């Protein structure tokens, strides 16, 4: 049915220290704030990072997240992909004060050098 | 914790004999819990309309009690507020010069 | 804190299963999400105080409870197999925006009959003697392996206590066959020369309870162990 | 000169019920919007019949917001009776204010969020937008635990964006209605009052809005210092109603004037007594 | 439209 927040792709394999590029579309054009959650296996998730419709980039160290309100598309990119950051990152959107709406998640494996 | 300020007064200007609506108004408290009974003759008029709860920019609340009257050369009309701010219940009487 | 359990649960297509869940952050929104095979998290049910709930996007054959402002349950009256899937629960305070804090995780699988369920066997393998001489360091692997369904709590133990630093035990099972899963597990140390160390690979298989309806695999500890070779 | 306001009320009621929750919409200080707990089905109803416009999704989701609101209330009067270390079985009255001022360019003027507990002031969004101010040390608490979450950042995007955002589109959709006016009618009445002096009073009725300024002047002079002066007052259809009055000798009558300021007015009005 | 509060009081 309605596919309010579209996540791609489904899993991303890296090799340790490039940067990752995950992606995603909201449908409803109202919403103003999108948290992004990381899920490390076999933990629950995370609040990882935020942005407000307002604002175009936040940035905390190595994460850094782009909104976009006109193409309707949201972004978060990791800048020295660690084995660390392997884990499944969910985006999600909502209006006001209304209930948090998720993505599926993309599955990232950041490779390790050897 | 402020103390009630009340208004007697009619609608329309005031012709006894004839339909009207007298209204009391009730400003400047706080809390918001207040009680407000409209006398004919010292006796509680029946079915009193209400307005719905407002407050002002300074955090008090205010409110219209009103009823239909017909005005005559000696009834007293009255207003009567019980709040928490006064340790007794003021009482208002109508006048047709204010 | 959140904190569920139980962790993992078997059940049989019809029985009656109940996640509970505890929180201590003295939030009143509680949550009951689901994810499938690592992805989505859908909510089933919430609740903004005690003893109400309401209704999410993915109600249907789950219903939950909320006895304290501390406690949040969801039941299932007759699982199904579609019910089969990992369940968290999180919290947050009212009003908008606040950030949920989910619980670790609660696996769930759901099957027609209990036959194909198998518990694991556990291998230890000494450390490679071509490492021990080369980098100066002792690799214990250990494996289970042939266990049905991917329901295992492995960790190491050593004297008595377990360290936690110095294990790379794997993230995901391995599906060696339909019914056959399988986990490897490492532990990496110097201490091995000498043979007054003890070396333990505990297993616990999260099976059947005593009330499920041949060795009748339940939750169960299952460990192999070595002496220090010189 | 342009303005949104959103008053926000919980009643804590000892007992089985819940506190009760009451938020008014004001534009231009005109009520157009209001929801209410203790309503049969509890929704955001439209008060201007300019609101009739908006389609049941601005309702629907309106509404949610409410609801999620009144819950953010409960457990906010909650914490601040542990706070203040109160007992139980009281009723605690807790109050919000909420807004933009909004120039002729259609530029924030200023943001305004402020709370209220038991009808003294508790906290406050500074001018800025990023700090607060703290009435007591109970709202120094608030103060820190919304600093560690970043509170302000949140109500000043609602502020800057959302509240001037809708504060526009409400201004185009009542146009023709906010513009009405109603003119004052006035007239002076006089009343034998003590021995040797009257009461004239000067009256004013069927205005709107309720702004207006009503003067006594003796031969030149304004006379504010030896007047009466009631607050202005509702009829109840609509108007308003407001009277000032003044202490003078008999026979003198005719030295008074009165003068009444409205905006619906073309031109004040100035009034004398007439037998 | 309304504002919408964040963290409790």
């Amino acid at each position: 049915d309605q596919q309010q927040v579209r996540q791609s792709p489904q899993s991303l394999t890296v090799w340790e220290g490039g940067t990752t590029v995950l992606t995603c579309s909201y449908e409803d054009s109202t919403f103003n704030y999108f948290p992004w959650y990381q899920q490390f296996p076999g933990e629950g998730p995370a609040l990882l990072i935020s942005i407000l419709s307002v604002s175009d980039k936040k940035e905390d160290g190595r994460f850094t997240t782009f909104f976009n309100k006109r193409e309707k598309k949201l972004s978060l990119h990791i800048i020295d992909s660690q084995p660390g950051d392997s884990a499944t990152y969910f985006c999600a959107a909502l209006y006001g004060n209304e209930k948090i709406t998720f993505g599926a998640g993309t599955k990232l494996t950041i490779k390790p050098n050897i | 914790q402020k103390t009630p300020q009340i208004q007697v007064y009619s609608r329309h200007p005031p012709e006894n004999g004839k339909p009207n609506i007298l209204n009391c108004y009730v400003t400047q408290f706080h809390p918001p819990h207040i009680e407000i009974q409209m006398l004919k003759n010292g006796k509680k008029i029946p079915k009193v309309e209400m307005s719905d709860m407002s407050f002002s920019k300074d955090w008090s609340f205010y409110i219209l009690a009103h009823t239909e009257f017909t005005p005559t050369e000696t009834d007293t009309y009255a207003c009567r507020v019980k709040h928490d701010s006064m340790a007794e219940p003021k009482t208002v009487y109508w006048d047709r010069d204010m | 804190a959140v904190t569920q359990s139980p962790r993992s649960k078997v059940a049989v297509t019809g029985g009656k299963v109940t996640l509970s869940c505890h929180q201590t952050n003295n939030h009143d929104y509680m949550y009951w999400y689901r994810q499938d095979t690592g992805h989505g998290l859908r909510l089933i049910h919430y609740s903004y105080v005690a003893d109400s709930t309401e209704k999410g996007d993915i109600p249907d054959g789950y219903k939950a409870s909320r006895p304290s402002q501390e406690n949040f349950s969801l039941i299932l009256e007759l699982a199904s197999l579609s019910q089969t899937a990992v369940y968290f629960c999180a919290s947050s305070d009212a009003g908008g925006r606040n950030t949920l804090y989910f619980g670790a995780g609660t696996r769930l699988s759901v099957l027609e009959d209990l036959r194909n369920v198998t518990p694991p066997k556990v291998s230890l393998f000494e450390p490679s003697k071509a490492e021990i001489a080369n980098k100066q360091k002792a690799t214990l692997v250990c494996l289970a392996r042939g266990f049905f369904p991917d329901h295992v709590e492995l960790s190491w133990w050593v004297n008595g206590k377990e360290v936690h630093s110095g294990v790379c035990t794997d993230p995901q099972a391995y599906k060696e066959s339909n019914y056959s899963y399988s986990l490897s597990s490492r532990l990496r140390v110097s201490f091995w020369h000498n043979p007054r160390n003890h070396f333990r690979c505990q297993v616990q298989f999260h099976g059947l309870s005593e009330e499920d309806k041949s060795p009748k695999p339940v939750t169960q500890n299952i460990s192999a162990e070595a002496w220090g070779r010189a | 000169p342009h303005s949104m306001r959103y008053f926000e009320t919980a009643v804590s009621r000892p007992g089985l019920e819940e506190p009760r929750y009451i938020s008014v919409g004001y534009v231009d200080n005109k009520e157009f919007v209001r929801f209410d707990s203790d309503a049969e089905n509890p929704r955001y109803e439209p008060r201007a019949p300019w609101m009739e416009q908006e389609g049941p999704e601005y309702w629907e989701r309106e509404t949610q917001k409410a609801k999620g609101q009144e819950q953010w209330f409960r457990v906010s009067l909650r914490n601040l009776l542990g706070y203040y270390n109160q007992s139980a079985g009281g009723s605690h009255t807790l109050q919000q204010m909420s807004g933009c001022d909004l120039g002729s360019d259609w530029r924030l003027l200023r943001g305004y969020l402020q709370f209220a507990y038991e009808g003294r002031d508790y906290i406050a969004l500074n001018e800025d937008l990023k700090t607060w101010t703290a009435a007591d040390m109970a709202a120094q608490i608030t103060r820190r635990k919304w600093e560690q979450s970043g509170a302000a950042e949140h109500y000043k995007a609602y502020l800057e964006g959302e509240c001037v955002e809708w504060l526009h589109r409400y201004l185009k959709n009542g146009n023709a209605t906010l513009l009405r006016t109603d003119s004052p009618k006035a007239h002076v009445t006089h009343h034998p009052r003590s021995k040797g002096e009257v009461t004239l009073r000067c009256w004013a009725l069927g205005f709107y809005p309720a702004d207006i300024t009503l003067t006594w002047q003796l031969n030149g002079e304004e006379l504010t210092q030896d007047m009466e002066l009631v607050e202005t007052r509702p009829a109840g259809d609509g108007t308003f109603q407001k009277w000032a009055s003044v202490v003078v000798p008999l026979g003198k009558e005719q030295n008074y004037t009165c003068r009444v300021y409205h905006e619906g007015l073309p031109e004040p009005l100035t009034l004398r007594w007439e037998p | 439209k309304a504002p919408y509060n964040f963290a409790t009081m």
